[PDB]
């Protein structure tokens, strides 16, 4: 009793998730923050 | 009306506001009030809230008093003032054009552009919405050429534009 078959399809998905995704989300956060700041920033006249 | 125009008479400029003749002001105020027998407070308020010719020296004065310590984030295209302190004047048929109050009243005529075009007056520092609206107005005017209306002589160009505080 010793069966051995090798259909294993290894793929480097852990590295992609650990590396690309955090920087993509950081870039998205920075972009939305910049756009919001530019739309805002002195849209209101504080009279008196 | 007479007591009010007494002050310009002291300084010898009452002719601009129509002179000592107060009767046309009464005629205009009664035309507004459909010849009402009497005039109340609110009617007078509404009558003067539309820049009456003889009374322009009351609001403008206060307006000047409201723009003696205002600092804008801009520059004067003529004398290279940075920043403008006091009034601010923005062009409408041009881009990135601004001039200070002294450069406007005195007439520093830089070669290339004249000062007989519509202007916009700002006392308080402007906001982003005003800037983008001015941009849109300039863009719209850029396609409304061929001199629909022109005013070369001065004749009195006091009510430039209202800021509505
Ligand atoms: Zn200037």
């Amino acid at each position: 009793e010793v069966p051995d078959r090798d259909p294993e399809k290894s793929s480097e998905d852990d590295v992609y998730l650990h590396t690309v995704i955090p920087a993509v989300v950081v870039a998205a956060i920075l972009l939305i923050a910049g756009i919001i700041a530019m739309i805002c920033y002195r849209k209101k006249r504080k009279g008196k | 009306l007479h007591d009010s125009i007494q002050i310009p008479r002291q300084l010898g400029e009452v002719a601009s506001f129509g002179g000592s003749n107060i009767e046309p002001s009464v005629r205009s105020c009664f035309q507004f009030a459909n010849n009402k027998p009497e005039i109340e407070a609110a009617l007078f308020l509404d009558w003067m809230r539309l820049e009456p010719q003889s009374m322009v020296w009351l609001p403008v004065l206060h307006r000047v008093a409201a723009a003696e310590t205002a600092k804008h984030q801009a520059k004067c295209n003529i004398c290279k003032e940075c920043p403008i302190i006091g009034f601010r004047y923005r062009s409408l048929k041009h881009f990135n054009y601004d001039i200070c109050q002294s450069c406007f009243f005195s007439g520093r005529v830089a070669k290339g552009h004249k000062m007989h075009y519509p202007m916009v007056e700002y006392c308080t520092p402007t906001t982003s919405g005003e800037d983008v609206r001015d941009f849109a107005k300039v863009l719209k005017n850029k396609f409304r050429t061929k001199r629909y209306f022109a005013k070369h002589p001065r004749m009195g160009y006091l009510p430039v534009q209202t800021v509505l505080e």
